[PDB]
């Protein structure tokens, strides 16, 4: 069991979460019938663990939706498997964040907590202990993050067993219409880093690039983008959930990836990633996928992977894995960069393979380890913040929030310290 | 600056006696060094030896060091130069024991009075007189740091509640480092007041119980004394300085079975090991120095940066438990003390 | 008689156990029903049969083995396997606890839960056995749990066993690559503690075995499992030979005892030879001489090594079945030529060479074409030492890093203890090297 309910916070969290649910539910493949598409009983079992059974062996999601506005909740319910999800799990808040970090945080949290306990209990019912909960929210939304943060902090505190991992989209530092928007982000960032030992973010740019190439849409489709993003995330959870010839603890891996709890950042990787036409026409070779993950383009995040190095490297495998492929992976990692592997520990990357290749393409890969670019990205982000400070924007908001302006400075300092340390280490062998 | 630990050796442990093993190190104050047999059984004669500015045998007492240390203590405080003391040793070392010192039984003497009490109590008393001598305004704002899950509780602080977290910001007052301000303390008029208050505070304060030592705090214990001083010189210039002393009783390495600690205690213990290890980490990390500035990130490290190589000044005295048993840990301790040696801290007025 | 049932830890360990057990099962020829399509074995289950599995439901050969499933996944594996079907559910034990594990954390926490259950099972088995000298069990180094189990488990069992030692199986990462950083973390701590407890250790080169299979099969992958099969086969072979009647039968422990004049090298190296491709068999039957050559040649030996590079304080090869006269004749000459072999200072005597009466047997369902002789060799290998050095290098680097303090910290395991373990390992390796040199 040890199923983890996913909680979404922030407008993004809500939006993503719905997709997340859809993806997961799709992963379950459990119809509203509650019949199990998957032949494997076990897979059904995992799903069953994941979601409580409605009659007809339906599975009802366990999660709390963050209600920026009640509409979002309506949206999800309106969206498919509205029946599948049961509103009891659903929490409501018309006010939503109110786009006040403090206000939203304070107001929402009380509402959330009750649901939180209830939901947590359910999971506890499912498995006595859960590895931890992963919540998806928007870091950029100060409010969205802020609301999320409280739950995350509390939950982790409540159970040391659980480890708090968060997904939030980072606003790409590449473009900021204004400093102020990132201002929310910085606040979220500061809170988030403390909140979670490990945090995961995706650059806006990464979304932009990935979406733009794939969609070729002028503006990214939220659903579409969410779909892809959710899928990659789904892969990791799916992989962990699903048995592998060798299985690696997600937590254990998570512990593994960061040499220390300090490094919140994780670099996601999804694959195969190709153009729509490309994927359809041709199938990547196993080694190709591995290479693909290395490539920035394939990776959701945008970076110069060559430029970046991985303090730690890790790979996940799905489908059958070649022994040779492993060696190839090891060799390639060394080949691509010495920096790619940490100097400290040779052959950092370790991979676990699922017994059964993921639905869809048998071969799937995730990217593990962090890149210089992302770390730089953080630094870049803080850069906006400083400008924001110069702006002293959100002065009014800060006042209204009652959040310290000094707190912002503290966030900057802390983030600076962490980023500096991270960068220093990353730069360092 | 930073001082390598002066060693006070715990008298041969009763528990050690239970083992009836000889301590790997022979606690010889004369040596002013201790060595554990590297040869060990293979070579009793052969021993890895560690030297410190002073090393003391079991016969040596915390008091013995304590008096010596005691005098220099006042100076740092009086200046407002932050003073900190850390004791290094295995659990059951008497790291706490020496650190606290012993109050004469039935509190025949207050902590300060007791030579039995460690350096701190005497120095505290001396500070009392010193303040009297100075005639400066001295107030001590007290905050208690009992750390559970890196939570600080101000039992010491006269408020029932634990003091609020001080803001982690470079205090503009403090030139360097990160400073914790906004601390709520209730000052006590006098050191004597401190004596009485401390008694109250102690009751408030608790340590995680340890089977290995009830005495031993399971959690890392952090006792902080803040002294606000204001005087008007012969010049008549009015000078205001703030002195601060952190007396830290870190938990030693523990294993659950040995500890007999509660699992939660163990959870504390994991923190316990982590903290020290983190601290171990600091010297080895220490070197790169640019930029990804390797210091502040941990709370402990954060305090630490101020502590050593920071605005606050600390000195290290180590007391050890005779037991060889935590050889790795003790070795870690000894090595760590050396590790500490690498970086020295500059004293500064708070 | 004495019966040993392996305990396998970790997914890999369990997986190995499954393969080994299954291989045994194939040998037994007993259906998953537990009633053999074959007739009842002579003496009921053979002594070997009893040894591997206690016999219950007589007239039916139902294996008994103890498996621990830290993860429920393992349980599924167990249940999935035929053997479980034969096995009474009592035999199977699953830990409630997750693996989880941090390597340090897992063993202590997990072990306690397992130990009580296992001990009871063990005792009953011991009761079943006339007497149990010790248990042979497989554990996975790479898994934190797998490594963890061995250390904790071994001591307790050793205590229970008393003088008679247990044989331990371990997974040794090839020095070339490590599956994960974590494993080497496990390695030192587990190894140092374990080694003292264990009379011997079994070393396998995960990569090497894969490679060895890889060459003959000429398929690197798929499958890993296939590689596993060979591993199961080799391990099965050695035990099998002992299990099988022999004109001279030596207990493994005795043999290993013979192998190392000193406890210093608790663990014999494990080798399998000759390796034969199926195709090669098709081309021709292996000659005894070819067997002899194959056995020597480092490719054949499980760990890749340069025979010069490695030193064998003693090298022996146990052979299944009947050692052919040829095989024997060829051997002296080989040993003679081989510079590489080291000497003990004292005395040239003390060994045994040994033949099993029973004719050579091929494990059924062998992926590879059957070899007339399957052999293992116990020796001291450089590769282990080099792996040790490699691990040491990484470990020291890790030490410098002070990385993954937190994991250990979570365990509450001492860093100092860890460093001590490293030191001990270094001491052991250095001592081992020192002793190794004449
Ligand atoms: N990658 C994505 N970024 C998004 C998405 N929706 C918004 N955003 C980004 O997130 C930021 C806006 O935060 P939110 O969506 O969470 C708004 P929130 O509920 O937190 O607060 P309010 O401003 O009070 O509505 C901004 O930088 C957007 O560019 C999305 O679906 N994906
Ligand atoms: N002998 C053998 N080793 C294997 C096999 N597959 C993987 N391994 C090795 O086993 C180690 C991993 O240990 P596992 O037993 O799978 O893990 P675990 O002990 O259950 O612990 P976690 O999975 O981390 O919770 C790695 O060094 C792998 O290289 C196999 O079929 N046979
Ligand atoms: N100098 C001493 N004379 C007599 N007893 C001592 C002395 N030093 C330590 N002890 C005893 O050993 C037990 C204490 O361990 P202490 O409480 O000294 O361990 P500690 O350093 O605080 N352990 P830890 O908290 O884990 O870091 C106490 O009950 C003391 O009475
Ligand atoms: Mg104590
Ligand atoms: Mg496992």
């Amino acid at each position: 069991m040890r199923e983890i309910v996913h909680i979404q916070a922030g407008q993004c969290g809500n939006q993503i979460g719905a997709k997340f649910w859809e993806v997961i539910s799709d992963e379950h493949g459990i119809d509203p019938t509650g019949s199990y598409h998957g032949d494997s009983d076990l897979q059904l079992e995992r799903i069953n663990v994941y979601y409580n059974e409605a009659a007809g062996n339906k599975y009802v999601p366990r999660a709390i939706l963050v209600d920026l506005e009640p509409g979002t909740m309506d949206s999800v319910r309106s969206g498919p498997f509205g029946q599948i999800f049961r509103p009891d799990n659903f929490v409501f808040g018309q006010s939503g964040a109110g786009n006040n970090w403090a206000k939203g945080h304070y107001t929402e949290g009380a509402e959330l907590v009750d649901s939180v306990l209830d939901v947590v209990r359910k999971e506890s019912e499912s498995c006595d202990c859960l590895q931890g909960f992963q919540l998806t929210h928007s870091l950029g939304g100060g409010t969205g993050s802020g609301m999320g943060t409280l739950l995350i902090s509390k939950i982790r505190e409540e159970y040391p067993d659980r480890i708090m991992n968060t997904f939030s989209v980072v606003p790409s530092p590449k473009v900021s219409d204004t400093v102020v928007e990132p201002y929310n982000a910085t606040l979220s960032v500061h809170q988030l880093v403390e909140n979670t030992d490990e945090t995961y973010c995706i650059d806006n740019e990464a979304l932009y690039d990935i979406c733009f190439r794939t969609l070729k849409l002028t503006t990214p489709t939220y659903g579409d983008l969410n779909h892809l993003v959710s899928a990659t995330m789904s892969g990791v959870t799916t992989c962990l959930r699903f048995p592998g010839q060798l299985n690696a603890d997600l937590r254990k891996l998570a512990v593994n990836m960061v040499p220390f709890p300090r490094l919140h950042f994780f670099m996601p990787g999804f694959a195969p990633l190709t153009s729509r036409g490309s994927q359809q026409y041709r199938a990547l070779t196993v080694p190709e996928l591995t290479q693909q993950m290395f490539d920035a383009k394939n990776m959701m995040a945008a970076c110069d992977p060559r430029h970046g190095r991985y303090l730690t490297v890790a790979a996940v495998f799905r489908g059958r894995m070649s022994m040779k492929e492993v060696d190839e992976q090891m060799l390639n990692v060394q080949n691509k960069n010495s920096s790619y592997f940490v100097e400290w520990i040779p052959n950092n990357v370790k991979t676990a393979v699922c017994d059964i290749p993921p639905r869809g393409l048998k071969m799937s890969a995730t990217f593990i380890g962090n890149s210089t670019a992302i770390q730089e990205l953080f630094k870049r982000i803080s850069e906006q913040f400083t400008a924001m400070f110069r702006r002293k924007a959100f002065l009014h908001w800060y006042t209204g929030e009652g959040m310290d302006e000094m707190e912002f400075t503290e966030a900057e300092s802390n983030m600076n310290d962490l980023v500096s340390e991270y960068q220093q280490y990353q730069d360092a062998t | 600056k930073n001082i390598q630990v002066v060693v006070r050796c715990r008298p041969f442990n009763l528990a050690e006696r239970k083992a009836s093993a000889h301590s790997i190190v022979e606690c010889d104050p004369v040596r002013k060094e201790v060595s554990v047999r590297t040869g060990g059984l293979a070579d009793k004669s052969s021993r890895k030896t560690y030297t410190f500015d002073m090393v003391f045998g079991a016969s040596t007492k915390q008091i013995d060091v304590y008096r010596s240390v005691v005098c220099p203590i006042l100076d740092e405080v009086i200046m407002g130069y932050n003073c900190t003391i850390f004791a290094y040793g295995q659990t059951g070392t008497g790291k706490t024991f020496t650190m606290e010192g012993e109050r004469s039984p039935n509190e025949e003497y207050t902590w300060e009075e007791d030579p039995l009490a460690g350096i701190i109590p005497r120095t505290l008393h001396q500070i009392f007189e010193k303040l009297t001598d100075n005639g400066t305004e001295f107030s001590v704002k007290v905050s208690l740091l009992e750390i559970y899950n890196e939570e600080l509780f101000d039992l010491l602080n006269p408020s029932s509640d634990v003091s609020e977290r001080l803001q982690m910001f470079d205090d503009p007052r403090n030139k360097r480092g990160v400073i914790i301000k906004g601390l709520e303390e209730i000052t006590v008029h006098n050191k004597d007041e401190v004596y009485q208050i401390l008694e109250k505070g102690a009751a408030k304060r608790t340590t995680a119980a340890t089977l290995m030592n009830a005495y031993s705090s399971r959690s890392h214990s952090v006792f902080s004394v803040t002294i606000h001083m204001k005087e008007t010189t012969i010049d008549g210039e009015e000078l205001v300085k703030i002195g601060k002393l952190n007396l830290v009783d870190l938990a030693g390495s523990e294993n659950i079975g040995r500890s007999g600690a509660v699992d939660k205690r163990a959870r504390e213990a994991g923190n316990i090991n982590q903290s020290l290890l983190t601290l171990g980490r600091v010297i080895t990390a220490l070197v790169e120095r640019t930029p990804h500035v390797p210091y502040r990130e941990s709370k402990l490290t954060r305090i630490l940066q101020d502590s050593l190589g920071g605005r606050t000044r600390t000195s290290i005295i180590a007391t050890i438990s005779p037991a060889s048993l935590n050889l790795e840990e003790t070795l870690s301790t000894l090595e760590y003390a050396h590790r500490a040696k690498n970086i020295l801290n500059k004293p500064e007025v708070n | 008689m004495r019966e040993c049932i392996s305990i396998h830890v970790g997914q890999a360990g369990v997986q190995i156990g499954n393969a080994c057990w299954e291989l045994y099962c194939l040998e037994h020829g007993i259906q998953p029903d537990g009633q053999m399509p074959s007739d009842k074995t002579i003496g009921g289950g053979d002594d070997s049969f009893n040894t591997f599995f206690s016999e219950t439901g007589a007239g039916k050969h139902v294996p008994r083995a103890v498996f621990v499933d830290l993860e429920p996944t393992v349980i599924d594996e167990v249940r999935t396997g035929t053997y479980r079907q034969l096995f009474h559910p009592e035999q199977l034990i699953t830990g409630k606890e997750d693996a989880a594990n941090n390597y340090a954390r897992g063993h202590y926490t997990i072990g306690k839960e397992i130990i009580d259950l296992v001990l009871d099972r063990i005792r009953k088995l011991a009761d079943q056995c006339t007497g149990l000298q010790g248990f042979l069990v497989f554990h996975s180094f790479g898994g934190g749990t797998g490594s963890g189990f061995t250390s904790l488990l071994m001591e307790r069992l050793s205590v229970d066993y008393g003088k008679k030692s247990k044989l331990e199986f371990s997974i040794y990462p090839a020095p070339q690559v490590s599956t994960a950083v974590v494993e080497p973390y496990n390695s030192i701590l587990t190894t140092h503690t374990t080694l003292e407890h264990s009379d011997c250790a079994f070393m396998v080169d995960n990569e090497a075995i894969y490679d060895i299979c890889r060459r003959n099969l000429d398929i690197e992958r798929p499958t890993y499992t296939n590689l596993n099969r060979l591993i199961s086969q080799i391990v099965s072979s050695i035990t099998a030979s002992l299990r099988f009647d022999g004109a001279l039968n030596v207990d493994l422990t005795e043999f290993q005892t013979n192998l190392v004049p000193y406890p210093r090298i608790h663990f014999p190296l494990a080798t399998y030879a000759p390796v034969i491709s199926a195709e090669k068999a098709y081309h021709e039957q292996l000659s005894v001489a070819e067997i002899t050559n194959a056995c020597f040649e480092p490719a054949n030996q499980m760990v890749k090594c340069d025979p010069r590079h490695g030193k064998y304080m003693a090298c022996c090869l146990l052979y299944r079945g009947d050692v052919v006269p040829k095989d024997v004749n060829a051997a002296i000459a080989t040993i003679k030529t081989k510079r590489s072999i080291q000497f003990v200072d004292w005395c040239p005597t003390g060994f045994k060479v040994g033949i099993n009466y029973q004719p050579p047997t091929v494990v059924p369902g062998g992926d590879l074409a059957k070899v007339q002789r399957a052999v293992c060799m116990l020796s001291n290998t450089t590769a282990i030492a080099e792996a040790w050095a490699r691990l040491d290098h990484k470990f020291d680097l890790m030490y410098a890093k002070r990385a993954f303090v937190h994991w250990y910290v979570g365990e509450g395991m001492e860093e100092g203890e860890f460093s001590e373990a490293r030191e001990d390992m270094a001491a052991l390796e250095k001592d081992y090297e020192e002793v190794g040199v004449d």
